[PDB]
């Protein structure tokens, strides 16, 4: 009943390649298309809506997240990884952020709070 | 509170601070703290206002039927002792007092009596009494001769209250001085502390640390 | 502190006074007690002050993240366990004495919560040191089915008695109503019945009166170019 | 007041008494005398409570003085210092209490003798060869155990007496400003000018 | 024994037409003892100042805490920090101690650097703001200061008529407290130029 | 020095156009417990004064025989005890100054709040308050205790300033009174249903109501309520 | 235990002319947060041309006052009419303070009317007895709110004339009855905006040699 | 505050005022102390109103939890969680609490738990600062078996001197009716039982 | 301790347990706490059992006075007796006196005295720790001109729960009758007053 | 500990400190150094509670020499009491805080300056012409405001410190046995033995 991965799954191979990195962005190749453009006064995003069945009400499944009211998110790649991300980007823009300046954070950092996040799965144990 | 007196070849020196405290806050600037006994004896004012002022102008009244019964001078031995003997009846009821009597006499000469709400009664050559006493001392004992002129004695009172009034925060205001001869006190004048500093400052080169 | 709370037919109301005091001396004349925990659940605060904003502001932080992991808009039942649960914890040592009303889903609501962190249920409520003169008006004036213009009225009434009678309470009332299936209206500074007379004398002063030692330019820009 | 040393020696009482007078965080005075004049063969040092000290000092000088004049004649060592330890030992049960500790050097001119009487603030009188009051003894007593006769002469009492003086000013925290030396003899009470 | 009255001292922070003033004394004490006469209660990071009165070591400690924040703010945010920002800095820092507080009483005082506008801001010692448009007291005279301000203020004065309010108000608010004076500064604050001033007064 | 025993909460009362209301329940409380229901604390001194005292029962029945004493005293070669030379509010209000202060003064104080309700000589309404430290104060609407906190601002409503005296009708006062003891009985934890309520009147005169009751009450909210949060049953 | 003493709030202000003297005092009576009057009179026509208040525990001033003006009706029986003299006043009230020093009227008090020569006169005393002529004295609550403000404008402290750089102080120019007024409107506005215990109304007592005049004005009620 | 709680022929009545005071003020005059922790198990609040809100809302969770796993739970299971958490906690808490509740198997059962955190099984409980004043009523008049309205008017009697006597009590006197038949709520008004 | 008078028609009955204790000690499991102060003047004492002995003696004394100048006395001028001495020495007397008198004008007439040194005409009183259990109870069962049967039957009844319910008291209920017929003592021991 | 004082002159910072070591009733030693020398160029003295005044400033002496041997360089004055500063401001809000004031006296090698910081036990640091602790502020300051100029020489400097020591034992009630001088200049860190 031990947690006994005290070690990186991450290492760099003799080439200097990331692998588990690299097979990241393979997986995030199979995803489905996401797209973002920036305009003058705005800024859209946008992707599909690949249902896996029809069954499924694809209205209660959603790609494109607000993260702050003047902040949003889409992906491509593992669905449920996007959405426990969404879920520590929300809770991390208030908890190093919001309680302490008052205001929501601007793009730039929360989207370095996110990198930062994805940087330690990347070399955590 | 900053009150001293010395004696020196020309009779008695008194100088004293003018504020008074309530916490913190200054609630006078403006006080006398010299009680004028009468025309030859002169009281200072530390530790309870109301005590030194009631029972010093209640001395006056006890020196002024001595005079009258005796027809001569009260001693300043005496009229101190009145006040002692007072106090010390009083003792454990609260009373607060730090006082000198200071008088010139005939038979005496100057004569200072550090009178003290807990039945003290002294004989001495210099005394400072209140929150900035420490600060006068160092400046009356480095200083301080017998053959002062009345003059050098009367500046040497002044910056002496001065150094207190600076330093000690419960002292300050302004500057009383008195100069008691055989033939009665003779007031010296009122100086503010403000103007005072700037003036002591500049003649003397003290107070380098401060800017000006 | 005045504040208060009044249900009506369709929704809630809460006023307060603008006075905030440090002992007998009066910090603010016209503070802000009316505070957003979600757009439309609002609290009105007293006690310590400080404690009042901090525990409004996390649980408002908490609120939104929960409204955001559920897709739904936040209750008041969850403000109000969110606050008595965190209010408890800390026995009464976060002083923080307030009034929950709002609207969601389920309805209209309207809470109290001591700094011990006991909860009640009401139609009408008062708290704070004016809250004796407000719960005065409010026991001689209200009734059921209250419009929402007579919950504003008997709302705004009940505060002017803590301003003008209670010492700790003063300045203006502040007013903000929750009404089902509308925005919440925030009515900052609702009544001004204290604005001070013009004095009379002028004390501007001429310009050299105060002696100066030094003059020098602050450099507050950042290290130059060249 | 702090410190009070009294020594009886062959011919004459030897007191010692401090000058400092301490009021808190200044010292005051450096030449103060801690002593009356009883009668003309009996003096009394004090030290105790400010204020009280010196009222009583003068209370019993008064009295003393009073039956002198009454009788015409001077009342020996041993009745001086019962009439004070029963002044004192009326006073710890008042309403308040004079605090205060004395040492009486007298010569008992019917006796031809010297005398020395301890007396403390409760009425406690002990007749002794030296002693002390407060924190003086614990010094010096180790001392006067160590060198006192009953035999020596005055000036090897103050011999001694400057031994006691000097184990005081380097052991002692409070500056007392030396001491002021009284000799109580057949002659009178005389003042020691250099110590 | 009471921590904020200990070393003494005050600051008081005005408003203006498009511009702010702070002040304070320059006095540190033990109790009755004057220590220093050249102890400043005012600091900048960047545009923004700060006065705070209160235990001395903790006005000391503050500035540096600050300092320290501010500048990593900079640094990731690639801009200075503003006046409203700050104010909610402050406070958090503040109540982030609530149960062992720092003895202090802050003052913010800037001007917005794209609005333009005039801000001031005032705490109690475990982060409560008050925003005030007229003016900010704090200290051992806080109570002098408030009846200085409430008498002397009058809104949209300018920047050299500013400068003469604050001045009386500080200075006649000092010389009836026995832990203040021994000295003032005051800054002057515009968008783009800050004068600071110090003053002549009594040195008891 | 003393500690109150058995207590008799809110005293309250108010000035109109002809003359002063006073009220104050029936209740003599020992701690929490509510002992006594019988209690009259509006004690009447001839036809123009009503004293109402809150505070200590047992040093409230010393102050009644007081007054009463009082009567008696002013009568002995009198013969215009009931004319010209009857008791006033004000001496009565003065004399019971006086002993509060004294009482006070020696450390032994009678542990009441008192406030002296009547009509003068000359028609002029009087209202004056009294309590255990001495300390004395007149003004449209006075009340103790709880009433002070509760009582005053619905009366200053009615009259605010000295100007609205004359404008206030008895009906319209006495309506403000017996609300205010219904606010009272709803939220002091110390007082009672019953009470009585006293006007002196300067063409009326003196009319004492003895055995009031609280009604009109409004309870039926309360089966609305449930738990304290969540519950809905 | 029983606490013999309270504080019943208020603020007083005594200012004296050059020919005259003003003794101001609102009108809130209080205890704690609870209002007991809006108009509680505190500054008393003592008759003589003397005003008197005792601001603070009120039971305590009311003591004192009565007292004193008994002392000005029996220093007339026992001295042929004569005038009490404000100076002879004061100290009379020095004796009736310290008469009690050991368990004492809890109150600050300040007379103000005229002395021997017509010049205006106030006195200030504490709680045991010890006073001094002042030229300007505010008592009370919010005496610390006044009395800075009136060292700045009634003694221009700290105000220099332009142009020398505060080589030459402002002269001590002397001021009317009106100009005094003024700033004793504008202290209790100030003192009301930011002082709980201050409000609902100012009564100013005026002395000069035609007599004793009175002045009300409102003041906030919150 | 008076509560109490009574066993009957047909199940359990729990009877409480609606007073809630801090010193003499009376901040709640509609206090609801009867509160659900499961369909049909109920108590009854004294002691101080954040703990024995606090203690409810743990009681409630517990049971709900318990319900999930295990099926309904008995009065007794109901009365050892109330215990378990005033008992551990007895030095940080002040809490008086009644529980009352209704099996088909064992019927009405009433369990008083006092400020130690002991548990004590009766045919009925009162507790409360007002009870001290029912004692020797509530001795003379109860009686086992009773039936619903006897029940009811044993409660509404008893609470009415309660409130008479005791300033902390007073207000509506509310019911809760513990029954196979049901949860059933009743409420007295002052013009009613005052009288009686 | 619990003690208690009550009027009736024929005139008024005081009753009273007989425990005295120290503690949790019975010092005294037979005392007597009713006693008397003129023929037809008694009183029940409660509180400290020096104070409320030595102010029954001075009474005693003022009345025996009292009776010798002016004739037999009234029980409102006992009571204002004992009230004087009661109220006079607050600070200094822990006592809580009931008296009961029979005149043939007045009839049966009851007064308390509570610790204040207030006095309280009323129709029965009822005092001592015990007194707290049975407020209740009396304010139910007490009706004006019970005979002596049922007014007998009212105090055992009522002192029987007092002691029940209360540690301090106990022992035997003593009770003195007083009528216009004379002075009846009587006497009621455990095993009859437990199991009513 | 009691007195220490300090003055900074145009080129030197002059430290004194008293030698006296009382333990409650004895005088145990009269020859105590209370100093340490933090580098080669700076010197702290202290007073304060027994035991903790030494434990810190050993404390702080090692790890200024640690930062001299990892940097092979001397930290300016004013780095070392603000190192010294923060170590005090954490330790008053710790268990048990250290009751110590000290004393920074340095030489700045950079800007060829003597430089003097008093710093209590909370953390309160001034920068100073003169400074001192405790009650030796009380007596000497007067004296220093009235002397004292920034040109001063060392001799200067020594002749105004024998004025204000000869005032603290005229004044002071306690024995403070004289006092250590140490004296802070470019050359580094002397004693004056005859003081
Ligand atoms: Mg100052
Ligand atoms: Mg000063
Ligand atoms: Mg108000
Ligand atoms: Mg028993």
């Amino acid at each position: 009943m031990t947690d006994r991965y005290s070690f990186s799954l991450t290492t760099f191979s003799p080439s200097g390649k990331l692998g588990q990195i690299d097979y990241a962005l393979t997986a995030v190749k199979q995803g489905v298309t996401s797209l973002g453009i920036k305009a003058t006064n705005g800024v859209v995003i946008a992707t599909e809506k690949k249902s896996s069945s029809p069954l499924a009400m694809s209205e209660t499944l959603s790609k494109v997240s607000l993260l702050t009211p003047d902040i949003g998110a889409v992906y491509s790649g593992m669905g449920p990884d996007y959405r426990v991300l969404v879920d520590k980007s929300r809770k991390v823009a208030h908890t190093s952020y919001k309680r302490i300046y008052g205001e929501y954070p601007p793009t730039k950092l929360l989207v370095s709070e996110v990198a930062k996040i994805m940087q330690e799965a990347t070399q955590s144990g | 509170t900053t009150t001293l007196a010395f004696r020196f070849q020309g009779g008695i020196i008194v100088a004293v601070d003018s504020r008074a405290t309530a916490g913190n806050w200054v609630a006078s600037q403006t006080v006398k703290k010299v009680i004028e006994i009468n025309p030859f004896l002169l009281g200072t004012m530390a530790g309870g206002a109301a005590d030194c002022q009631f029972w010093e102008t209640w001395l006056g009244s006890q020196c002024r039927l001595h005079e009258l019964r005796e027809k001569e001078r009260i001693s300043v031995a005496a009229a101190s002792k009145i006040l002692s003997n007072l106090v010390y009846q009083y003792k454990g009821a609260g009373l607060s007092m730090g006082t000198m009597i200071c008088g010139y006499t005939r038979k005496e000469g100057p004569t200072i009596y550090y009178v003290d709400s807990d039945g003290t009664r002294l004989k001495g050559d210099i005394f400072c009494v209140g929150s900035g006493q420490t600060f006068a001392y160092g400046v009356l004992d480095s200083n301080y001769k017998w053959d002062l002129s009345v003059e050098d004695a009367l500046y040497l009172g002044k910056r002496s209250i001065l150094a207190a009034a600076h330093r000690d925060a419960y002292s300050g205001g302004s500057v009383n001085l008195y100069h008691v001869t055989e033939d009665g006190w003779i007031y010296h004048g009122n100086h503010d502390v403000g103007e005072l500093f700037w003036k002591v400052k500049e003649e003397e080169g003290s107070f380098n640390n401060v800017i000006g | 502190t005045t504040i208060v709370g009044v249900k009506f037919n369709n929704g809630v109301v809460i006023a307060a006074d603008t006075r905030s005091t440090q002992g007998p001396i009066v910090a603010d004349k016209n503070c802000a007690k009316l505070h957003r925990i979600s757009p439309k659940i609002w609290c009105a605060a007293a006690g310590t002050a400080a404690d009042t904003e901090a525990v409004t502001q996390l649980i408002g932080s908490n609120i939104e993240l929960h409204s955001l992991y559920t897709s739904r808009e936040p209750r008041v039942v969850s403000a109000l366990q969110m606050l008595k649960q965190h209010l408890f914890k800390y026995q009464g040592h976060i002083g923080a004495y307030l009034i929950v009303a709002g609207v969601d889903p389920t309805g209209s609501h309207l809470f109290s919560i001591h700094a011990h962190g006991s909860t009640d249920v009401g139609y009408y409520l008062s708290l704070g040191s004016g809250s004796l003169a407000a719960m005065a008006v409010l026991e001689s004036h209200w009734k059921q089915d209250l419009t929402k213009e007579e919950a504003i009225k008997l709302a705004s009434d009940a505060i002017q008695a803590g301003i003008w009678n209670d010492l700790g309470s003063g300045s203006n009332v502040d007013v903000c109503v929750m009404e089902i299936g509308k925005d919440a209206e925030y009515l900052r500074n609702y009544l001004t019945p204290n604005v001070r007379e013009e004095k009379q004398k002028s004390y501007k002063f001429p310009r050299g009166t105060t002696a100066v030692l030094k003059e020098s330019i602050v450099n507050i820009c950042d290290i130059q170019e060249e | 007041m702090d410190i009070i040393l009294g020594i009886r020696v062959q011919d004459s009482v030897i007191l010692a008494s401090s000058k400092a007078v301490t009021r808190g965080i200044s010292v005051l005075k450096d030449s103060d005398d801690k002593t009356r004049q009883l009668s003309p063969h009996t003096l009394m040092s004090f030290a105790g409570e400010a204020g009280d000290t010196v009222q009583f000092a003068e209370y019993i000088q008064a009295n003393i003085q009073l039956y002198s004049i009454r009788e015409d004649y001077e009342l020996s060592p041993q009745a001086v210092s019962s009439f004070v330890r029963q002044e004192l030992a009326k006073s710890i049960r008042s309403r308040r209490p004079y605090q205060v500790n004395v040492l009486i050097g007298g010569y008992d001119k019917k006796k031809n003798k010297p005398e020395l009487y301890q007396i403390d603030y409760l009425g406690t009188k002990v007749e002794l060869p030296y002693g002390a009051h407060g924190y003086s003894g614990f010094y010096t007593f180790s001392l006067l155990d160590h060198h006192y006769r009953p035999d020596m002469t005055t000036e090897e009492g103050l011999d001694l007496l400057k031994l006691c003086v000097q184990e005081l000013e380097k052991r002692m925290p409070m500056d007392f400003k030396g001491v002021i030396v009284k000799i109580v003899d057949k002659d009178g009470i005389r003042q020691v000018d250099d110590f | 024994s009471d921590p904020s009255s200990i070393n003494g001292g005050i600051v008081v922070a005005m408003t203006g037409k498009d511009c702010v003033a702070i002040a304070c004394d320059l006095r540190l004490g033990s109790q009755s003892l004057g220590v220093s006469n050249k102890f400043e209660k005012i600091f900048h990071y960047g545009h923004v100042f700060l006065g705070i009165t209160g235990l001395a070591t903790d006005v000391t400690t503050l500035n540096e805490m600050f300092r320290y924040k501010t500048n990593l703010y900079k640094l990731k945010e690639e801009r200075a920090i503003e006046p409203e920002t700050f104010t909610q800095l402050v406070s958090s820092s503040l109540y982030e101690r609530r149960f062992g507080p720092y003895f202090v009483g802050p003052v913010v005082a800037g001007i917005n650097s794209k609005s333009g506008k005039p801000f001031i801001a005032g705490f109690d010692l475990i982060g409560c703001i008050d925003e005030a448009k007229d003016f900010i007291v704090s200290g051992t005279a806080s109570d002098q200061l408030f009846g200085m301000c409430e008498s002397l203020y009058e809104p949209n004065l300018e920047p050299e008529d500013l400068f003469e309010t604050i001045s009386q108000a500080l200075l006649n608010a000092a010389d009836r407290d026995a832990l203040s004076g021994w000295g003032a500064v005051v800054y002057i604050i515009k968008k783009d130029e800050v004068v600071k001033r110090y003053l002549k007064m009594r040195q008891d | 020095t003393q500690q109150p025993i058995v207590t008799g909460t809110s005293v309250i009362s108010m000035k109109y156009d002809n003359g002063v209301i006073i009220a104050a329940d029936n209740l003599g409380s020992y701690g929490s417990l509510l002992r006594f229901n019988g209690v009259e604390r509006l004690i009447p001194v001839g036809d123009n004064t009503v004293v109402g005292i809150s505070g200590d029962i047992s040093d409230m029945q010393h102050i009644e025989r007081l007054l009463k004493d009082l009567v008696t005293e002013n009568a002995y070669d009198n013969p215009l005890a009931d004319a010209e030379e009857a008791l006033e509010p004000s001496y009565i209000f003065e004399y019971l100054a006086t002993v509060m202060y004294q009482r006070r003064s020696k450390m032994n104080p009678l542990w009441n709040a008192i406030i002296v309700a009547g009509v003068q000589s000359n028609g002029d309404q009087f209202l004056r308050y009294v309590n255990l430290l001495g300390v004395t104060y007149s003004s449209p609407t006075l009340a103790t205790g709880f009433g002070a906190h509760m009582a005053n601002p619905l009366l200053r409503k009615v009259v605010d300033r000295e100007s609205d005296i004359p404008k206030t009708t008895v009906q319209v006062a006495e309506e403000a009174i017996v609300n205010a003891m219904r606010v009272l009985y709803y939220r002091d934890a110390r007082s009672s249903r019953n009470f009585s309520l006293a006007i002196i009147d300067k063409n009326t005169g003196l009319t004492f109501k003895k055995n009031l009751q609280v009604e009109n009450m409004k309870w039926d909210f309360a089966k609305d309520i449930k738990g304290y949060g969540t519950q809905k049953i | 235990q029983f606490n013999p003493y309270g504080d019943n709030g208020g603020t007083i202000l005594g200012i004296a002319g050059e020919d005259f003297a003003v003794l101001a005092g609102d009108t809130r009576n209080i205890t704690d947060y609870s209002i007991n009057s809006r108009y509680e009179p505190k500054v008393f026509d003592c008759g003589d041309n003397i005003v008197m208040s005792a601001n603070g525990f009120a039971a305590d001033g009311d003591a004192l006052v009565k007292r004193f003006k008994n002392s000005v009706k029996w220093y007339h029986f026992d001295h042929n009419d004569k005038k009490l003299s404000i100076n002879s006043a004061a100290r009379n009230i020095q004796h009736l303070l310290y008469g009690k020093r050991f368990f004492p009227y809890y109150v600050h008090t300040i007379i103000a009317g005229l002395d021997e020569d017509g010049k205006g006169a106030v006195y200030s005393f504490d709680p045991v007895g010890s006073y001094e002529r002042e030229q300007c004295r505010a008592g009370g609550a919010a005496a610390s709110l006044i009395m800075p403000f009136l060292d700045n404008q009634v003694n221009f402290k700290n105000q220099y004339e332009p142009g020398t750089n505060g080589k030459v102080k402002k002269p001590l120019k002397y001021l009317s009855v009106e100009e005094v007024i003024k700033l004793v409107r504008d202290s209790f506005t100030s003192a009301t905006e930011r002082h709980i215990q201050v409000g609902d109304g100012l009564e100013i007592l005026i002395v000069t040699k035609d007599g004793v005049r009175k002045e009300f004005y409102e003041l906030k009620r919150d | 505050t008076s509560i109490m709680a009574v066993t009957f022929k047909d199940g359990v009545i729990l009877g409480a005022d609606s007073r809630t005071t801090t010193g003499a003020y009376i901040a709640n005059r509609v206090t609801d102390k009867l509160t659900r922790v499961h369909d049909k198990i109920w108590c009854c609040r004294s002691g101080s109103a954040a703990d024995t809100q606090a203690i409810a809302d743990i009681v409630q969770y517990h049971l709900e939890l318990y319900t999930s796993q295990y099926g309904t739970p008995s009065t007794e299971t109901a009365a050892s969680v109330f215990k378990e958490l005033c008992y551990e906690n007895k030095d940080n808490l002040t809490a008086g609490i009644i529980v009352a509740g209704y099996d088909d198997k064992n019927k009405g059962e009433v369990y008083t738990i006092p400020l130690g955190g002991s548990v004590h099984k009766l045919p009925y409980a009162i507790a409360g600062s007002g009870s001290t004043f029912i004692y020797g009523y509530c001795d003379k008049n109860f009686r086992e078996n009773m039936s619903k309205e006897e029940t009811v008017d044993f409660i509404k009697h008893s609470l009415s001197q309660a409130i008479k006597w005791d300033g902390s009590s007073g207000g509506v006197i509310r019911m809760v009716v513990l029954t196979a038949a049901g949860v059933e709520r009743l409420i007295f008004y002052p013009d009613e039982y005052e009288q009686l």
